[PDB]
């Protein structure tokens, strides 16, 4: 549930 | 503020500018694994650009990270499929997965469960052709899918969650205004405007249906291990049974 | 013929064609189980389907279609139609779904059916959207008719493309009727197109719920929780779950 | 077989 979170910040 | 102040022409310009590129597949005969491998490899690469496009959809960066994550988890396959359908418009009977992976129905469906989905995608593409969907209209519809698909599945009941949903509904109304503007510009009557707008939005029901079916196929492929689903893909897929 | 009806005559016909609200066989002598709750809902749905078939025959344009096309549209849309009905009946019962007048349930109650509470939460969400928008009954019967004609339209030799065109013309009349209602209700021109879009985008969420509904019903059928009527088995089979 | 729905559509 976190790779997407990471792409959104990145 | 930023997105609710744009003119219809500026909305359209912003959405056109934010469009992601067409990606290539890999450069002889196919199999079941090799076919879905190309499509999953592709989808995975397209997802990375989709996130960057979402950030440029006016209104989207006003939302919390949680909410942007939820919208993308809900919308992603609908967004990939509307792109595919759009791309395939000028290719009756074929899906342009990438410029070098133009696939017919006539192609001996090596993937099991794929034909019903293909057929639905083709009929949508034929519908957009019949309608003469314009690029400016397409970018509006794709932004509506992003913003709409997850909007009612916000089960959060607080004052920060209603102000947020009202903001997404305000942005959605703006995209509606923008669609109407395009149709007025094109010289459609008021009666033709309302009819066309309905026509386009009813296609989104069909796109949702295709995504729902597509997702079930994907989860059942996950459980086979004959295809290498990427880490991000596993997570997006996880979100539909979670 | 349907295309020569005025807006007012369209609304009159649809209000008149409304099926009755039926009672559940709810037996308050015993506690609920998974099987008993699912038995109640399937028995209700099965009785409601017979009235729906008779309602569909009264939707303008529907009887002009061949029996095969009528069958397809109802097979595609039946659960969507039951669900929009339910959300409608539930509007003025915040937190509760009014399946029947003697079967008014909150989310806790059907947590007793595995995988049901997810669907229940979506249905309550929709009912809340309708309440908030203040959906009117005349608007509701147009939306229900749009679902019947639209959901299966894109999955339809030469008789094919006059049958598809007839449907799209009737759908355009229902848009005209929606806008007319909104105008008579005093909405501005911009408010008219914004509300039309808001209502039609809800149909994507209804499709979604129906898809999730159908997969749950299939899983119930496949775990031998409840016996389904021969009619429900066939309607469920048309969705060809796997 | 003759689908149940197809028959109900005639009554
Ligand atoms: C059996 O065929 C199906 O699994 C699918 C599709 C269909 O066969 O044609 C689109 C479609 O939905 C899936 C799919 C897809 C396949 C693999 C993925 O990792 C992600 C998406 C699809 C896909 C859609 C768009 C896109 O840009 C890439 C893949
Ligand atoms: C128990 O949770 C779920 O399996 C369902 C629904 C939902 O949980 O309602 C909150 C809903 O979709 C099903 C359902 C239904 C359940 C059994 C059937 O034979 C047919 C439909 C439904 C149904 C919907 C409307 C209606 O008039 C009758 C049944």
């Amino acid at each position: 549930h976190k790779i997407l979170h990471r792409l959104l910040q990145d | 503020s930023l997105a609710l102040s744009l003119t219809a022409d500026q909305m359209v310009s912003a959405l056109l500018d934010a469009e992601p590129p067409i990606l290539y597949s890999e450069y002889r005969p196919f199999s079941e694994a090799s076919m879905m491998g190309l499509l999953t490899n592709l989808a995975d690469r397209e997802l990375v650009h989709m996130i960057n496009w979402a950030k440029r959809v006016p209104g989207f960066v006003d939302l919390t990270l949680h909410d942007q994550v939820h919208l993308l988890e809900c919308a992603w396959l609908e967004i990939l499929m509307i792109g595919l359908v759009w791309r395939s418009m000028e290719h009756p009977g074929k899906l342009l997965f990438a410029p070098n992976l133009l696939l017919d129905r006539n192609q001996g469906k090596c993937v099991e469960g794929m034909v019903e989905i293909f057929d639905m995608l083709l009929a949508t593409s034929s519908r957009f052709r019949m309608m003469n969907l314009q690029g400016e209209e397409f970018v509006c519809l794709k932004s509506i899918i992003l913003l709409n698909s997850g909007v009612y599945t916000f089960l959060s009941s607080t004052l920060k969650s209603l102000e947020e949903k009202d903001h997404i509904h305000r942005v959605l109304d703006k995209i509606t205004d923008t669609l109407i503007h395009l149709m007025a510009k094109a010289g459609l009557t008021l009666q033709q405007q309302h009819q066309r707008l309905a026509q386009l939005l009813l296609i989104l029901s069909h796109i949702r249906h295709m995504s729902n079916k597509g997702m079930e196929h994907l989860y059942s492929m996950k459980c086979k291990n004959v295809v290498p689903l990427s880490d991000l893909l596993l997570e997006m897929l996880d979100a539909h049974r979670l």
